[PDB]
């Protein structure tokens, strides 16, 4: 690896994520977006699932 | 899922279970996901 080579012959970094889901509890989620609170409206609630 | 509830009692009976009435509250649920059908308490020894 010398920094003169091309981008063919340059060193990459490669991260392979792999996702499998198995009888167990699913663990890793997704993020779970929030949003301000709105009081004394009838509004749709979404708290906790 | 692996549910461990616990309670704390202030008693002051010397050897058996005192009679009463103490709900447990829920401590902790845990994402185990394993197969558990044996146990075993640990104990602390006292060395001089």
């Amino acid at each position: 690896f010398q920094p003169t080579n091309g981008v063919g012959y340059q060193p990459y970094r490669v991260v392979v994520l792999s996702f499998e889901l198995l009888h167990a509890p699913a663990t890793v989620c997704g993020p779970k977006k929030s949003t301000n609170l709105v009081k004394n409206k009838c509004v749709n609630f979404n708290f906790n699932g | 899922y692996f549910k461990i509830y616990s309670k704390h009692t202030p008693i002051n009976l010397v050897r058996d279970l005192p009679q009463g009435f103490s709900a447990l509250e829920p401590l902790v649920d845990l994402p185990i996901g394993i197969n558990i059908t044996r146990f075993q308490t640990l104990l602390a020894l006292h060395r001089s």
